[PDB]
């Protein structure tokens, strides 16, 4: 505001705002069996299987 | 010069064998034959012919 009494009037004013991304990771787990990762490519045999 | 059979004889456990095996964990051997005389003539005796 301009305002007339006896101080220093101050002239236009800038700033300089700084602003940044946060990382973050997230870690999860799966085991698989054995025998799961070895009979997933079986094929043709009895009904029981 | 005998005579003979050609072939194997097989064993599925196709149908209702398959049941009891996979969760009694305990099978049998031709369920319907041992079914027909339960169900079906239960009374019958012990006959060969």
């Amino acid at each position: 505001i301009a305002h007339g009494d006896g101080r220093r009037p101050n002239k236009q004013r800038q700033y300089i705002v700084m602003k940044a991304c946060n990382k973050h990771h997230i870690g999860a787990e799966i085991e698989l069996a054995a025998a799961d990762i070895e009979l997933l490519f079986a094929e043709k045999e009895t009904p029981l299987d | 010069a005998m005579s003979g059979p050609a072939a194997y004889a097989s064993y599925v456990v196709r149908g209702a064998n398959l049941v009891t095996a996979v969760s009694y964990g305990r099978a049998m051997r031709n369920f319907e034959q041992f079914m027909a005389r339960i169900v079906d003539h239960p009374n019958a005796l012990p006959s060969v012919e």
